[PDB]
This record gives C-alpha cells, sequence and structure tokens, in this order.
C-alpha cells in the first residue's frame, strides 16, 4: 500500500470506508451523500499521511490545513473536526514527539493510573498531552512491566518481549522512528536436533512439518464444518481436537491394512478352489489315460465298437487336457496377482516414535506461541487474532526493549515501589489505597476523578485478591476474568565468553524426549551481537520448571548444548538469568490466551468501564469512574506490546472525552 | 467444504471415537485383532494351497496324446458311419465331439449326417436314448 491509502493501512483503517468509531463522531457525514464521505475519507487519510511522514514533531491543525489542497481544504470546520478526532484517539500525535504548542499552563481533572507498563505509560502520555493531571502507581522499582530487560556488563537480554511482529500496520513502526530501536530481521531457518544430539534429516523435518500443518487444518475442519465444539457438556480444546484427528488417522491406517490383506484372502481363496478343481481334473485324466491305454492294447483287427472305444477315450482325454490347460492359465493370473498385492502393502504405521517426537516439537512450538498447553486453548477461537496480523518480517529489539517504556516515562509523575491494595470508586470520585512495597506499613491515599487500571490479567485473577475493589466488580466483569486464560512461558538467558554455535542461524531446536517434557528447553535463539543464547520453556513444562533452581535449569541447557555442538566446545556461562513469570506477584503469568469455553468477546468485556451506583438514591446517572486498559483488553491485538500500546491510547481517548468533552462531534 | 487431502474426517467416525474415554483405544484394538485374525488365516490358506500345489507336481505331461493332423474328407466310409451312430448314442447333439471322434469330418458335415441318414440309421431313436441318461 502506497499514497494516502497507505497511511490508512498503516493506521489499521480502511481507506475507502468510514469505521464504526468514526461514525459515532461524524454521524452527519456517514448518513449524508457519498460525495461528502469521500471528502472526509481523504481528509483523514491525508492527515494520517502527514503525521506518519514525520512522527517526531507534533502535527498541528494549522500545519494540516496548510498542506491540504482544494477542494478538500475549503471546509475548515471539517478539517478541524477530523484533526481533533485523530489526535484524541491516538491515531496522530502519539508516542514521543516534540511539542509545537506548549502544554496548557493549568491542568483539568485528576486521573490515577495503576501500573506503569506500556499500556499505562501510553495512556499517561496521552492524558497529560490532553492537559490532565496524571499520576501512575507502579508496584515494581522500574517501568515497563512485562517489558523486562536484563542488563549486566555488555550483556543485554530481554526476559520481556523483544520481538516486533511486522511493521506493516504496527504502531510500533511509529515508535521505532521516535525511539532509537535497533530492529533486526530474524532468519526463518531452524535446524532440529534430536535428543541424541544429531540433526533431523530434511526428509523427516519436512514430512513431519507438513503433517503438522495438515493436522492443524483438520481441527479447523472439525470446528467449522462438523461443529465439533462440545463434548459431554464441556467445550472442546485444541489439544482434544488434535488427539481426535491423530487417532482417526491411526484408525484409517489400520482400516487400509485390513482391507489390503482382505484382498489377499479373497484372491488366495479363489486359488484354493482352483487348485482343488485341478487336483480332481488331474485325477480323472490319470484314470482316463489308463482306460485309453487298455483300449489301445486291443491289437487290430477289431470291430467298430472297440474302435469307437479308443476314439471315444481319445476325445474325452483331449477334452479334459484342454480344461486342465485353461485352469493352469487361470492359476498364472491369480498366482501373480498375489505377488502384486504382497508387493504393495499400505503404510505400516501412521507415525513412529521418532516421528511422534518430532511432531511433539512442533506442538511445543505452538505452546510457545500461545504461552499455554494446547489442552487449554479454545478449539474455535484460539487463533481469532490471526486475521489482523501485521505484514513484513519479524524483528528483534537488539538494544533491549526497555528503551521504549523508559523513553515513554520521560516527564511523567510515576510513583515507583507503590503497590495498589484497594480501589474505591463512588459516584463522586475515587480514592486509591496503596502501600510502599519496601516497608508495607506505610500507607498512601490518592484521590482522583477517575482510575485507569492496567493490572495484568493474572493479578485480576488472584484468590484471595491482591487488589480489592470497593464496591466489588460486577459479575459480568469478574466472570470474564475467570473465563479468560492467562498463560506462562519463561526464558533462560546464557551469556558466554565466545560463540560456539552457527552464527548465521538465529534459532535451532532440541527435540524433547517425552510428550510431557516437549516444551522443556526445546528452542534456542541466537539474536544478539554478544554471545548470548536464549532458551525457551513453554507448555506444561513452563509451570513445573519454576519449582527448580537456576543451577539445575542451566545444567540441563549445557547438557543439551553439549550433545549438539560437542562435549568440549560448550564453555561455562559467565552470566545466567532464568525468568519465572508465573511466580512474579506483579504479573502472575506471561500473557493472555483464549481459553476453551471463552471467546474474543471476553476481551471486549474486559475493556468496558465500570459505572458506580448513584450516591443520593434518585440522582442522575453517574459518570463512569473505573477504566481498564492493557494487553488483555484489546480483542484484535491481545498478548502483544502493540496491543497494550493501543489499549492505552484507547482509554486515554475515552477518559478525555468523558472529562474534557468531545468538541469534534458537532 | 472438504478435509485436507489424505485426512479422513467423517461425522460417523468422530462420534465412535469420542463416545467415552477409552472409546479410542477400544476401536483401535478391534482393528488390531481383526488384522491378526486375517493375517493368520492367510498363512493357513497359504499352507493349504502349498500342499495342493505339490500334488499337481508334473502337471499332466505323462498323460497328453500326440496331435492327429489328418485332412478333412468328404465321402463317408461305412466305418465312419458306424462311428457316427455310436457317437450320437454317447454324445447326442455335440457336433464338435462327434467330429473329433470320427476325425476327418467337419462340424457341418456331421450336421448334414443327421438329416441325410436320419431315416436309415434311426437317429431319432438313438437320440431319445442318449436323453435317457
Ligand atoms: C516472556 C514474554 C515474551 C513476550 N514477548 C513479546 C513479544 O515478542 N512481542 C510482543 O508484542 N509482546 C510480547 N509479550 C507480551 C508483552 O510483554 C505484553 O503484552 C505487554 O508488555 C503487557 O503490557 P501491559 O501494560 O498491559 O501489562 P504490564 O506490562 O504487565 O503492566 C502492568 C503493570 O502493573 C504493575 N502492577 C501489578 N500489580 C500491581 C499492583 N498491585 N499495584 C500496582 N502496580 C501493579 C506491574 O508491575 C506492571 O508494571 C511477551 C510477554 C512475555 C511474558
Ligand atoms: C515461525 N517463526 C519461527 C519458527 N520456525 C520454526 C520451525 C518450524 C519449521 C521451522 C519454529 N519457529 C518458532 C516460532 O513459533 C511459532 C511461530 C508462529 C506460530 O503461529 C502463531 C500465529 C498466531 N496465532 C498463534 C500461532 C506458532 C509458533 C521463528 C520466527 S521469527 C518470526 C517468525 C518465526
Ligand atoms: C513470544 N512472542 C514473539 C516471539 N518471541 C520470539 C523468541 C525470541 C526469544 C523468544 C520470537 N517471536 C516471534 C515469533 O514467535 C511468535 C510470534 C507470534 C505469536 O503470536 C502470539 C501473539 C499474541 N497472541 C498469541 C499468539 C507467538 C509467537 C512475538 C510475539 S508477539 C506476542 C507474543 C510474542
Amino acid at each position: 500500500p502506497s499514497g494516502v491509502e497507505g497511511a490508512a493501512f498503516q493506521s489499521r483503517l480502511p481507506h475507502d470506508r468510514m469505521t464504526s468509531q468514526e461514525a459515532a463522531c461524524f454521524p452527519d457525514i456517514i448518513s449524508g451523500p457519498q460525495q461528502t464521505q469521500k471528502v472526509f475519507l481523504f481528509i483523514r487519510n491525508r492527515t494520517l499521511q502527514l503525521w506518519l511522514d514525520n512522527p517526531k514533531i507534533q502535527l498541528t491543525f494549522e500545519a494540516t490545513l496548510q498542506q491540504l489542497e482544494a477542494p478538500y481544504n475549503s471546509d475548515t470546520v471539517l478539517v478541524h473536526r477530523v484533526h481533533s478526532y485523530l489526535e484524541r484517539h491516538g491515531l496522530i500525535n502519539f508516542g514521543i514527539y516534540k511539542r509545537i504548542k506548549p502544554l496548557p499552563t493549568k491542568k483539568t481533572g485528576k486521573v490515577i493510573i495503576i501500573g506503569s507498563g506500556v499500556s499505562g505509560l501510553a495512556a499517561a502520555r496521552q492524558l497529560q498531552s490532553f492537559g490532565m493531571d496524571v499520576t501512575l502507581l507502579e508496584a515494581r522499582d522500574r517501568v515497563g512491566g512485562r517489558v523486562a530487560t536484563f542488563r549486566k556488563g555488555n550483556y543485554v537480554a530481554d526476559l520481556g518481549a523483544m520481538v516486533v511482529t511486522g511493521l506493516g500496520g504496527n504502531p510500533m513502526a511509529v515508535v521505532s522512528k521516535q525511539v532509537n530501536m535497533e530492529l533486526a530481521k530474524i532468519k526463518q531457518k531452524c535446524p532440529l536436533y534430536e535428543a541424541n544430539g544429531q540433526a533431523v534429516p530434511k526428509e523427516k523435518d519436512e514430512m513431519v512439518e507438513q503433517e503438522f500443518n495438515r493436522l492443524l487444518e483438520a481441527t479447523s475442519y472439525l470446528s467449522h464444518q462438523l461443529d465439533f465444539n462440545v463434548l459431554n457438556n464441556k467445550p472442546v480444546s485444541l489439544g482434544q481436537a488434535l488427539e481426535v484427528v491423530i487417532q482417526l488417522q491411526e484408525k484409517h491406517v489400520k482400516d487400509e491394512q485390513i482391507e489390503h490383506w482382505k484382498k489377499i484372502v479373497k484372491t488366495q481363496e479363489e486359488l484354493k478352489e482352483l487348485l482343488n478343481k485341478m487336483v480332481n481334473l488331474k485325477e480323472k485324466i490319470k484314470e482316463l489315460h489308463q482306460q485309453y491305454k487298455e483300449a489301445s492294447e486291443v491289437k487290430p483287427p477289431r470291430d467298430i465298437t472297440a474302435e469307437f472305444l479308443v476314439k471315444s477315450k481319445h476325445r474325452d482325454l483331449t477334452a479334459l487336457c484342454k480344461e486342465y490347460d485353461e485352469l493352469a492359465e487361470t492359476q498364472g493370473k491369480l498366482e501373480e496377482k498375489l505377488q502384486e498385492l504382497e508387493a504393495n502393502p499400505p503404510s505400516d504405521v501412521y507415525l513412529s516414535s521418532r516421528d511422534r517426537q518430532i511432531l511433539d516439537w512442533h506442538f511445543a512450538n505452538l505452546e510457545f506461541a500461545n504461552a499455554t498447553p494446547l489442552s487449554t486453548l479454545s478449539l474455535k477461537h484460539w487463533d481469532q487474532d490471526d486475521d489482523f496480523e501485521f505484514t513484513g518480517s519479524h524483528l528483534t529489539v537488539r538494544n533491549g526493549y526497555s528503551c521504549v517504556p523508559v523513553a515513554l516515562a520521560e516527564g511523567l509523575d510515576i510513583k515507583l515501589n507503590t503497590a495498589v491494595r484497594q480501589v474505591r470508586y463512588t459516584a463522586s470520585g475515587c480514592e486509591v489505597i496503596a502501600v510502599n512495597t519496601r516497608s508495607t506499613s506505610q500507607t498512601f491515599i490518592y484521590k482522583c476523578d477517575a482510575v485507569l487500571c492496567t493490572l495484568p490479567l493474572g493479578v485480576l485473577k488472584q484468590q484471595p485478591p491482591a487488589v480489592q475493589f470497593v464496591p466489588p466488580l460486577p459479575e459480568w466483569k469478574t466472570s470474564a476474568v475467570q473465563r479468560m486464560g492467562f498463560g506462562n512461558l519463561n526464558k533462560v538467558v546464557l551469556c558466554f565468553d565466545r560463540v560456539f554455535w552457527d552464527p548465521s542461524v538465529n534459532l535451532f531446536g532440541h527435540v524433547g524426549s517425552t510428550t510431557a517434557s516437549r516444551g522443556e528447553l526445546f528452542l534456542f535463539w541466537n539474536l544478539y551481537k554478544a554471545p548470548i543464547l536464549l532458551a525457551l520453556v513453554a507448555g506444561e513444562a513452563a509451570g513445573i520448571m519454576e519449582n527448580i533452581s537456576d543451577d539445575v535449569i542451566v545444567g540441563r541447557c549445557l547438557a543439551i548444548l553439549k550433545g549438539i555442538f560437542g562435549s568440549s566446545a560448550v564453555p561455562q556461562p559467565k552470566e545466567t538469568v532464568v525468568s519465572r513469570w508465573r511466580a512474579d506477584p506483579w504479573a502472575r503469568g506471561s500473557y493472555s490466551y483464549v481459553a476453551a469455553g471463552s471467546s474474543g468477546n471476553d476481551y471486549d468485556l474486559m475493556a468496558q468501564p465500570i459505572t458506580p451506583g448513584p450516591s443520593i438514591p434518585g440522582a442522575p446517572q453517574p459518570i463512569p469512574r473505573l477504566f481498564f486498559a492493557g494487553e488483555h483488553t484489546i480483542r484484535n491485538y491481545p498478548a502483544t506490546v502493540h496491543g497494550a500500546l493501543l489499549s492505552g491510547l484507547r482509554e486515554a481517548g475515552r477518559i478525555a472525552d468523558q472529562f474534557l468533552g468531545a468538541m469534534y462531534t458537532l | 467444504r472438504k478435509p485436507p487431502k489424505g485426512m479422513f474426517l467423517s461425522q460417523e467416525d468422530v462420534e465412535a471415537v469420542s463416545a467415552n474415554a477409552t472409546a479410542a483405544t477400544t476401536v483401535l484394538r478391534q482393528l488390531d485383532m481383526e488384522l491378526v485374525s486375517v493375517k493368520r488365516q492367510i498363512q493357513n490358506i497359504k499352507q493349504t494351497n502349498s500342499a495342493l500345489k505339490e500334488k499337481l507336481d508334473g502337471g499332466i505331461e505323462p498323460y497328453r496324446l500326440p496331435e492327429v493332423i489328418q485332412k478333412c474328407n468328404a465321402r463317408w466310409t461305412t466305418e465312419e458311419q458306424l462311428l457316427a451312430v455310436q457317437a450320437i448314442r454317447k454324445y447326442g447333439r455335440d457336433f464338435q465331439a462327434i467330429s473329433d471322434v470320427i476325425g476327418n469330418k467337419s462340424v457341418v458335415q456331421v450336421k448334414n449326417f443327421f438329416v441325410n441318414y436320419r431315416r436309415r440309421f434311426n437317429i431319432d431313436e438313438v437320440l431319445q436314448e442318449w436323453e435317457a441318461e
């Protein structure tokens, strides 16, 4: 996409149609004639183009109207309404930009933001940009949340995110032009090494990969073409579907064998009848030849009856010899038809132990992606976010992804080491109660007009709760929190003094021994300048490896690496770090997944704000006070950094519209 | 609209494997025993036929007779007439068999014999006694 139409694609908007969000703010245009809509659509795309062409400076309304052309630049109130909408909802002038018009001298409204991850930081930047008093409360001693970067010496490795999943339509492409991010492409080549330590031949690596991708489409066929989504009143999971598909393939392998050997008994039994017929014919022939002989012994001359006897027996013997010959002809056909069937047997097995292990590695690869064992993923909705995938190669943040939230946190009122304990919201405002994580007896009270909660889903799931809500959150909210899945995957960082792996290979895999351990140190990543290998722990192994010390984990890593590269080629690591996201009390997991019995609609439920009951009974409807942002609140981009980034811009626009008014809706 | 080519996914088979917990293992065992049962029935007939194949050892070679290559003749010697009556009494209307017994009489010449010498040789009575068997 190029031109003004590319600016719309880069902003995740259709270039030739007004969205639902735009219809709410411009109902006069979408309900009007077609000619007006095309003008508005151009003003929006042209404005997005100007901001994306140079996202390091603030795009003002004066600059927008100057670079517009007739007849689009004639209607000024339209250009103003469009620019104010784009600025309010974080489509332009978001992130880190030099400000042309200095900030308003005095602030309006007070918003407390719980959590200083990317979602909270993005919202704080926007709310402060709009002229509001913003204060963030972070339980940790750092910003970024699940964007965590380990730094020691020359070693920089992310236990947090560190991958940008394509720049095509990604808001991070705008941030990468604002922050010095060192983005590097990932080479897709990935060799497999079995547990013995030797590589998988390209014959097996591709035959098992194709069967893996074939098994996945079979589950999608089971879901969308057979409605196989419930089993004994319980929802079907992606793991259950793969088990059913595989067993049906192992069943078909046996059905093919039984019908093949059945072709042999049927043919071999026709031979039995034929040989029984031939052995009886050879009997009659043996007896007839004896009678013809005895009739020939009668030496001439003889009467016509004795002569007829010889002629008769000679005919009957020749007639039986012609039958026996035609039966030996049939025997040749059936006897070679047996060597035909006995030479082309069907497949002996569907998959062998050596194959099923390599298939388990591809399954663990899927459990790494969704950060959960496949037994929990919703069969129908696990990949619901695939339709909005960005375009382009995936890139790594080579200088550490912490440079993004740290740069966002510049100039914000951030209260670190402050653990929120209680969120009180009434019709007349809110008060957040928090303690100092170092000495927990020191209590802090924060009054505010609105609270923006970006707590991780794992924190919202704790029982007993780590954060109490007064009044309690409504059932439709809590039920959504329980249905949604919050997964877990961990990273093991190994810092060596020299490179002993293949430098041109960004990742290589280790085939696990058992299905249970298939995600335990199954994948290694060479992504950094310095000699740093990164090993993954996913699936069911992710939770169990957190109960094991770092020395034993690193020990299993060096054992795997020794079998692959050489017993004497793997030195001792100089620095090691093992993440444990499930045990992290401020995360309680990695990121969200669409659990079975849930759907993407729960993501939207998580985003709906909470409105308290009226103070005075009989008073007008109160204002929404409690707002939710975060990775778990955006339906089309969950479990990502750009998804958290977008959710923060969303709530900051909604909170601003609530407490500053929407002047662009007229 | 259809599964991936190679996979087999029918609504009938999905229900038979998700009926209970071990319905999968149960279905996969009845096919294992059916395979073993068919496989040993092969070696049973493969052994029954292997014994019959040895009774037919030698074929019927010590029992064939040389080929009588004699030209077809037209006139009926009194010997060939008496051969025809006995062949009719034994073979009926099998003209090919009667032709082979006489030796030098084509199939059509045998058919003409049934009409020309019909009265004189009482071919009607002779045929009605072949039918009495
Ligand atoms: C191992 C791993 C790898 C990942 N890799 C990628 C990747 O390559 N690409 C990608 O796009 N995404 C990736 N992600 C996901 C990404 O990290 C998240 O989607 C995103 O960082 C979450 O943003 P958030 O602000 O919604 O949550 P968080 O970043 O977790 O922010 C929540 C904040 O609230 C704080 N908090 C918690 N409890 C309290 C409390 N009681 N009081 C006060 N503050 C509290 C936390 O300390 C934290 O700062 C990865 C995640 C993990 C776990
Ligand atoms: C695919 N890839 C790999 C990679 N190649 C291999 C092997 C298999 C043959 C070579 C393993 N890996 C590990 C990835 O594991 C993934 C990646 C994407 C997945 O699909 C998700 C999509 C959204 N919904 C959830 C599923 C699932 C697992 C390295 C990199 S770098 C950028 C892309 C990529
Ligand atoms: C884990 N991760 C990665 C990622 N880490 C690595 C390696 C380097 C060290 C670890 C490579 N890559 C890229 C390929 O791996 C993917 C790509 C897309 C995925 O899709 C998820 C997207 C969110 N919804 C659920 C599915 C999952 C894995 C990029 C993203 S983006 C959200 C998380 C995540």
